[PDB]
């Protein structure tokens, strides 16, 4: 067995290769206390990690060590990996290879320090660093398609044909569920309700995860919510009081299809997918159009597969069929795909091994993992 | 490939599937030991008659059989000295891996290019209809594998000729 | 490597050490080379003085083709009495050594270049005589065929430079022709050698490499070498002929061309060995795909979950 | 038989030493490393080896080491390493020369078979001898090749970059039932020096810097709990080492208790492995006591050291004193039961001028002997029996 | 040394093929006469074009024994010659009408013809092998594996 | 049964003597992956050949090893013969004597090397190298006629009378269906469709096959198409985009009649045929005009028989019959003619046999073949 540790920017998703689904899913958060620690003894800790922080958050400054899929704070990222292996999986990491992941078009130094900490702190016996939108394509049961992965921090497209990636046609967009959370705070502020702190940012994430949905036709949905009760509904806070919301429920997800709302100049996710298909060689485009693959938690909004199929069918030539593949387990497909990969018998030849790291130094990942 | 070997490989497939009716058998000459009786030959009543199947003076199979073991040995096409070297070496890689192709011998019987030993334990713990499909799919493809290697040898003979000759 | 070095690497590295060294140690080093050649490098009188010496079975022939004047031109003051058991010897003094790091570099190169400087003498005799015939032919183009006909039989060089070879060469007013009477005695190299020599001739007949010498091949000898000693047609030799035209040994090219034509048979000998190293890496690729044709005979069972060292494990 | 100087190749896990028999040093000593890539196919021509393949890590080649724990274990890489050794560096013709190759005592028969088929079918060499490497290293001890200077009885302790093994030899015969082997040597102590620099988080811990800190700074102390205590009392023992990075800039490394705790891997191999628990002085006593009784005075009297990883400052004296302690304690138990005295046994551990490459100098000195062409596998025997001609162990007792 | 001296061959006499298969009752000259009368009927059946009645009559008796190679080879020469002279579209009409005893005499001798390609054309024997096994089933090879070794 | 291959400069046609049409017809192509394989488990393969390379082409750089009827990359031609033998016909090359086919006025080195490969690499028992135009008279059932063969790589005339060829009157022209694809790619740019890659070349080859024709008078057809949409057609790319095509529909094949379009100085196929007949002896011209035989795929354009009859009738003397026999099977008529020749009772003595080759070397071919 080998660990598969998809340290995403919003959730760590971890477990064992060939296991059905990730067994350690928790916030990619380190919390530190912000108040007068008056009661002596009491089992107090200098910092808290994951669900241990999320449940204590009313006294903590929660901060994610990872932003837009790039590690910003290594002293806390080691704290998350240590929590993953010793507290959440309860293994010794020196006994198991780890398949890690990262998004494409990351800094070189991210990939180096992430191999160095696995070999020099966690003492791991072998490791590998897969591209997240390649893994999501194993989890679809395919060898050609265009994975749209979108998580908490990054959205990216990787077009693949016959198992060859077309790396010139990879699109990264630094917009995903954390920007939709920050935008939901900016529009909730307009109805009556103020959310400000790093802990209140989790309450509005827990709104976004169950009140929001994607409108199939935003400009007509906007007129319908401005003229009826049916689109409005309510959520009950930790403080027992009720929050009622309406056109905020679909204006939030719409930022993915209209990044101009949060001040970005870019294509939306629909036109970013088409700009990746139209960068590919002309003979493969039909087999990409019939195999768009949704992945990552930001693709979980009710109606996003219907909307994505509508917007791509308007951009694509009407002569040919579009399919969006969106399984119900697309919430974890990058982990699911790493759990396939780390169990394929040729894969056991591809690991960076401890001995090979010791001899080659941390630059070995650049001449073995892609 | 297939269409020229089709008469021959239907004779080999049919002989080899009629030959692979193996059983557990404790040896009569030694106590508390089983042995592959085709390979030892010390008690004759549990050997079956050795059958040859054959397309040509070059291309032949010898099939030897016993109550718990079958030995199968083949000569493949070697029509010039480049195929003699390419075959003789290719089979030494293929028998050098015998610990992981469980049915291979590590040495051929005398005057054969490669040889297989399908023992009772293999027909209990491996799919015996996929064993003959591997023997047959090896005999179809090995002529295409070796002929392709004599193309790559010509390709390098050109690589070194052009690279030497183009720096005058 | 794709093509052989012209110099002996060991003598280049060794002299590059001692020419840099603040404190030389003593040495006694016999050093083999291709074509049955052998060097001896030693410090016989002092650690300060290096004697380099060369042994080569055909050196008595090379002295007939003017070798000593070429070696006295190149090595000058460093030439020494031949060491007993060796054909030629040079004594270089590490305290009397040239001044600059680029003088040291080109002297360490020049001394390591000894095999191709001793075996160059018949080529310089042919190139410099073709320069005379090129002027005589330019004086009378109707006499020129008869000057070529007599130089083809009177000015011919033959060097029995190893026992399974002969290099034969002669000047004519527009060329130097050189013929390798070449044989591979090791039978697995004779089998590949047919492919390597055939594809070498067939390569010259393509648009990409027309700028090269006209190569030709046979197995009987070219008409103008059919009565040279040691050339025999029946003994399974092959007769690779290069025609070097005036454009293949123009003054900028002569030294590279001499260096590069001597090494001919040695590149084929090296590439025959280095083709077995290729065929093996291509064979063990097809073995690794026949593995898949057997793997479909193993019944599907999950082998139990284990730690990296193969010890048993208890999770999932 | 050909008369040409036999070619000698000690392919170590760390360094290959190459040359011709009868020379006074190896023609080359360079790392056993190959640099490889990681419309005609040429990725098997583009490789480099030795000192010229360290220069290639920045040019985007992957370096790999085809010998690990003293055994060849990548045969594609080792075949390319030999072709390039023979045709670039040694610049020889294999069909003219006998070759002496070396391997550890406990190598698998499969590796001698693969070595023989590569030498006879790829290179076509005239003949081959595959020498057990520590059996040669005794012959580097002699003051000269001449018969009166020989001392054909002695234990030989060999420790390179990848294996240490102790071979007893007596009256010129290798006592094969008594060989001891431990795959812990110069590289495993480098990974330990590297592991310590890395736990202190020093500016550089690349393999080349731990390899240099071993041979610059480390030594074998008497006892590590007193040496840790000395590093508190005696603060000039924390050396400062200046290392230059892969990318061409300065650094400074403080070197600490790895100055003694790293060579201690030989005298307490529990530090390195769970599997090889027996320390080198007791591993030597197990050799000499397993050996037949009449040779034991001779085997202790002459314990030859060999191979680069025996060169640590004070290594010979630690081995001599800890072995003398094991030996005189055992003799004094026997004096106790008898009440009579004994003459004891002298234990000498012999460090000597050729200790850095003793296996090569041993191979060179043996291969000069007129009999050597008769001990080789000649290619005539290869054409008769095939590569199985090399499969039999010369050293151990064989059934059949 | 002693380890290599075999004793089993001189203290534990093993079975012989004539213990496992009953010995032939007909004498060598009695079968050599019986074959030499049939081969002319088979040679004649080719010369009159009725080669299929040649096989039916040739296959009515079979020579066997370690004493008779010089006439087992003549019987095999006539049999391979008769197989090389039957039209491939007539084979399925012959094979479906053979008894299981005659079939087990055909396929037994085609595996003797396939053992000597430098004297017999394999291409027509492999064609008979496909047709005889496809029509009469795989057990007809198993009766050859199990058959007498001096056939 | 003998084999027969027409190793075409753009399609291989291969089969057995006595069949009515080729057993296998496939592009004379070899392709290598241009991208990096990211999937494991996929059957990654270092080169594809024939129809598999044509099918996977969106990730391959495609090479033709034959240029103008001359083999120029031998390694990728040996791959194609190994594909014809072991994969397409799936018969071992040692079992069957084999008729190869070649264009007139080729390099001697091309036919020697093609002999040396067949006897020393494919070990064939016998072979023969017939001239492609001489086989077109066998297919057409003639013994007197002038062939006009035109393939992918080359166009040539061989005039023949009572079976005697006139080798002084052979005209050969390195302009055929490849140079028409290269020119159609160029003029397609003038309407705005940029095709650039070795795979887009195979889309523009298909446009040329599906839509082009030869217009009976070019200045009249130009003045027609300049006024009107009636001559236009539309083709759906494998991308589902539709291109629409104008006077470049017939300005492409006119290159055969006006080589100055592609800059080269030569007579068009009409004048080069008339010059071949005017080089012939005066008594035979009167029959060469009556038995003018077309072959090869570049002679398949609609209206090319009527264009060719109109132009030869304008050149040749008006007092006698011009009669062009372009049969409906003419796409394969070199192979069909080869399958007749190799089937003749009188041809079985004319093969170069292996025992007869190795006593003479490959220079035997020039003293048994034409
Ligand atoms: N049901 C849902 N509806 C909308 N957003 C969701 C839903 N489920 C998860 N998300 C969002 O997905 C993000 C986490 O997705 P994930 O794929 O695990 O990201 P990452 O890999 O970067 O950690 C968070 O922003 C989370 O709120
Ligand atoms: N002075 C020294 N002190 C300690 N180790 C040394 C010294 N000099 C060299 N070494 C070590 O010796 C080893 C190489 O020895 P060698 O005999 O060549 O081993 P091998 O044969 O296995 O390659 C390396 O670990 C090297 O760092
Ligand atoms: N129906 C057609 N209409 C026009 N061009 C055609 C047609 N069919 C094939 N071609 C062209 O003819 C060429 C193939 O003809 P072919 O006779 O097989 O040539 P070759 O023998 O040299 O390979 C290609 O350029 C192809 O595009
Ligand atoms: F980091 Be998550 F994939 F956005
Ligand atoms: F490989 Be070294 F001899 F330890
Ligand atoms: F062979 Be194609 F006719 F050029
Ligand atoms: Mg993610
Ligand atoms: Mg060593
Ligand atoms: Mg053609």
């Amino acid at each position: 067995t080998a660990l598969v540790c998809d340290n995403g920017s919003g959730l760590v998703k971890a477990g064992f290769a060939g296991d059905d689904a990730p067994r350690a899913v928790f916030p990619s958060i380190v919390g530190r206390p912000r108040h007068q620690g008056v009661m002596v003894g009491m089992g107090q800790k200098d910092s808290y990690v994951g669900d241990e922080a999320q449940s204590k958050r009313g006294i903590l400054t929660l901060k994610y060590p990872i932003e837009h899929g790039i590690i910003t704070n290594w002293d806390d990222m080691e704290k998350i990996w240590h929590h993953t292996f010793y507290n959440e999986l309860r293994v010794a990491p020196e006994e198991h290879p780890t398949l890690l992941t990262e998004a494409p078009l990351n800094p070189k130094a991210n990939r180096e320090k992430m191999t160095q900490i696995m070999f020099e702190t966690f003492n791991v016996p072998a490791m590998y660093v897969a591209i997240q939108a390649v893994l999501s394509l194993y989890a679809s049961g395919r060898t050609t398609g265009i994975v749209l992965d979108s998580g908490d921090g990054v959205t990216h497209n990787v077009p693949i044909y016959e198992g060859y990636a077309l790396p010139h046609a990879i699109m990264r967009l630094d917009l995903a569920g954390r920007d939709l959370t920050d935008y939901l705070m900016k529009i909730l502020t307009e109805r009556g309700y103020s959310f400000v702190t790093t802990a209140e940012r989790e309450i509005v994430r827990d709104i976004k995860e169950k009140l929001c949905y994607v409108a199939l036709d935003f400009e007509n949905e906007m007129a319908t919510a401005a003229s009826s009760s049916s689109l409005e509904k309510s959520y009950e806070l930790p403080d027992g009081q009720v929050i009622t919301i309406g056109n905020e429920r679909f204006r939030c997800p719409e930022t993915l299809f209209q990044p101009s709302f949060i001040g970005m100049e870019s294509a939306g996710i629909h036109e970013t997918t088409y700009n990746s298909i139209m960068k590919c060689d002309i003979d493969i485009r039909k087999d990409l159009y019939a195999n768009n693959v949704m992945s990552g938690g930001t693709t979980m909004y009710p109606g996003i597969a219907d909307r994505m199929q509508k917007e791509i069918t308007a951009l694509a030539p009407s002569t040919m069929k579009i399919k969006i593949i969106a399984p119900p387990e697309r919430k974890y497909s990058v982990w699911i795909g790493g759990s396939i990969l780390a169990s394929l018998s040729t894969f056991q030849q591809m690991w960076i091994t401890k001995q090979e790291y010791d001899e080659a130094g941390p630059s070995i990942v650049h001449r073995k993992c892609f | 490939m297939s269409n020229t070997l089709r008469p021959y490989l239907n004779a080999v497939r049919s002989t080899l599937t009629a030959s692979l009716a193996l059983e557990e058998f404790s040896s009569e000459i030694v106590e508390r030991q089983s042995q592959p009786e085709v390979e030892v030959g010390r008690s004759p009543e549990i050997l079956l008659k050795p059958l040859v199947v054959s397309r040509n003076e070059q291309e032949q199979c010898l099939i030897e059989s016993s109550v718990n073991s079958v030995r199968f040995s083949i000569r493949i096409k070697q029509v010039d000295e480049i195929e003699r070297i390419l075959v003789r070496k290719f089979m030494q890689f293929l028998m050098g891996r015998a610990e992981s192709f469980f049915i291979l011998r590590r040495k051929p019987v005398q005057g054969y290019d490669i040889s297989f030993l399908i023992t009772n334990y293999h027909t209990e713990e491996m799919l015996k209809h996929k064993l003959v499909d591997f023997i047959i799919e090896f005999m179809e493809e090995v002529d295409a594998e070796i002929s392709e290697m004599k193309l790559f040898l010509n390709g390098r003979a050109r690589l070194v000729a052009e690279t030497y000759l183009s720096c005058f | 490597m794709l093509s052989l070095d012209y110099n002996n690497i060991f003598i280049y590295e060794l002299l590059t050490e001692r020419f840099s060294s603040e404190n030389p140690s003593s040495i006694d080093q016999v050093v083999t080379d291709f074509d049955g050649v052998t060097f001896h490098i030693s410090t016989p009188e002092e650690k300060t003085k290096i004697l380099i010496s060369l042994s080569m079975k055909c050196y008595p022939e090379l002295v007939n083709y003017g070798t000593l004047d070429l070696l006295k031109q190149i090595y000058g003051a460093y030439v020494h009495e031949p060491e007993m058991g060796y054909n030629f010897s040079i004594l270089i003094d590490l305290q009397q050594l040239p001044a600059t790091d680029e003088e040291k570099e080109q002297l360490a190169m020049s001394i390591s270049m000894l095999k191709r400087n001793v075996l160059a003498a018949p080529f310089h005799r042919a190139f410099t005589k073709q320069a005379e015939l090129a002027d005589l032919a330019r004086k009378d183009p109707e006499n020129a065929p008869m000057l070529d006909k007599q130089a083809t039989s009177q000015e011919l060089m033959a060097i029995h430079y190893r026992d399974e070879e002969t290099i034969v060469l002669w000047p004519e007013h527009d060329r130097v022709t050189v013929v390798f009477s070449t044989k591979f005695r090791e039978e697995t190299d004779r089998i590949f050698g047919k492919v390597f020599l055939q594809e070498f001739v067939d390569a010259r007949r393509r648009p990409a490499i027309q700028t090269a010498p006209q190569v030709l091949f046979s197995y009987d000898p070219p008409l103008e070498i059919r009565d040279i000693q040691g050339i025999q047609k029946g003994d399974d030799f092959g007769f690779v002929t290069f025609v070097l035209f005036e454009r293949h040994f123009t003054p900028q090219n002569r030294e590279d061309c001499i260096s590069h034509i001597q090494v001919f048979r040695n590149t084929l000998h090296f590439h025959i060995k280095a083709s077995k190293a290729y065929m093996h890496q291509r064979m063990r690729k097809r073995v690794a795909d026949f593995q898949k044709v057997l793997n479909r005979a193993k019944p599907d069972v999950e082998l139990e979950r284990k730690t990296a060292t193969g010890r048993s494990f208890v999770r999932a | 038989a050909s008369f040409n100087v036999p070619i000698i190749m000690d392919n170590g896990t760390g360094y290959s030493k190459l040359g011709y028999a009868g020379n006074d040093a190896p023609s080359y000593v360079f790392p056993t490393v190959i640099a490889t890539r990681s419309k005609r196919a040429t990725e098997d021509l583009d490789f480099f080896i030795g000192n010229d393949a360290l220069k290639k890590a920045s040019a985007g080649y992957s370096l790999d080491y085809p010998i690990r724990h003293g055994q060849i274990e990548n045969w594609d890489h080792m075949e390319r390493f030999w072709q390039q050794s023979l045709f670039k560096y040694l610049r020889c013709e294999p069909e003219d020369h006998y070759f002496l190759l070396t391997e550890p005592p406990l190598n698998p028969p499969e590796n001698r078979e693969n070595t023989a088929e590569i030498m006879f079918e790829s290179f076509n060499c005239a003949g081959l001898y595959i020498a057990v490497q520590a059996v040669l290293a005794l012959a580097a001890s002699w003051t000269s090749s001449k018969v009166t200077d020989r001392s054909l009885t002695g234990t030989v302790v060999d420790s390179g970059d990848g294996v240490t093994h102790i071979i007893p030899v007596a009256e010129g015969y290798v006592i094969g039932s008594s060989i001891k082997t431990m795959p812990l040597a110069g590289r495993d102590v480098t990974y330990f020096v590297q592991s310590l620099l890395r736990d202190r988080n020093e500016p550089d811990s690349s393999l080349k810097t731990a390899e240099r800190i071993k041979e610059e700074c480390c030594y074998v102390c008497p006892d590590i709990v007193k040496e840790f205590s000395r590093f508190d009392r005696e603060p000039d023992r924390y050396l400062k080492y200046a290392s230059e990075s892969i990318t061409g800039h300065s650094t400074t490394i403080d070197v600490g208790f790895e100055r003694f705790l790293a060579p201690e891997i030989f005298f307490n191999p529990e530090i390195a492995s769970s599997d090889f628990l027996t320390p080198l002085p007791e591993l030597v006593d197990n050799v000499v006591q397993s050996s037949p009784i009449d040779v034991r005075k001779g085997l202790y009297k002459n314990i030859v050291l060999s191979g680069g990883s025996t060169l640590f400052k004070n290594f010979g004296n630690r081995l001599q004193r800890d072995l003398k302690r094991i030996v005189d304690e055992r003799i004094h138990r026997s004096e106790m039961l008898s009440g009579a005295k004994s003459g004891g046994v002298d234990v000498n551990v012999i460090s000597h001028k050729r200790q850095r490459n003793a296996v090569w100098f041993g191979g060179s000195l043996l291969a000069q002997t007129p009999e050597f062409g008769s001990y080789c596998h000649t290619k005539a025997d290869y054409e008769e029996y095939g590569a199985s001609i090399a499969r039999r162990y010369q050293i151990f007792g064989n059934s059949l | 040394t002693f380890r290599t001296l075999d004793v089993d061959s001189i203290t534990e006499p093993v079975l012989t093929e004539q213990d496992i298969f009953p010995i032939r009752n007909e004498t060598a000259e009695q079968v050599q006469a019986a074959v030499s009368q049939l081969i002319p009927q088979a040679r004649s059946a080719i010369q009159t074009g009725n080669a299929l009645q040649g096989l039916k009559t040739l296959l009515s008796y079979v020579p066997y024994g370690n004493d008779v190679q010089e006439v087992r080879t003549q019987y095999l020469n006539a049999f391979v010659d008769v197989l090389s002279n039957i039209r491939a579209a007539d084979i399925p009409a012959f094979v479906k009408e053979c008894s299981t005893e005659e079939i087990d005499n055909i396929v037994n001798f085609i595996y003797r013809g396939l053992a000597n390609p430098q004297a017999y054309n394999s291409s027509v024997l492999l064609n008979w092998h496909e047709k005889v096994v496809e029509i009469s089933g795989i057990g007809c090879i198993v009766r050859v594996l199990n058959s007498r070794p001096d056939l």
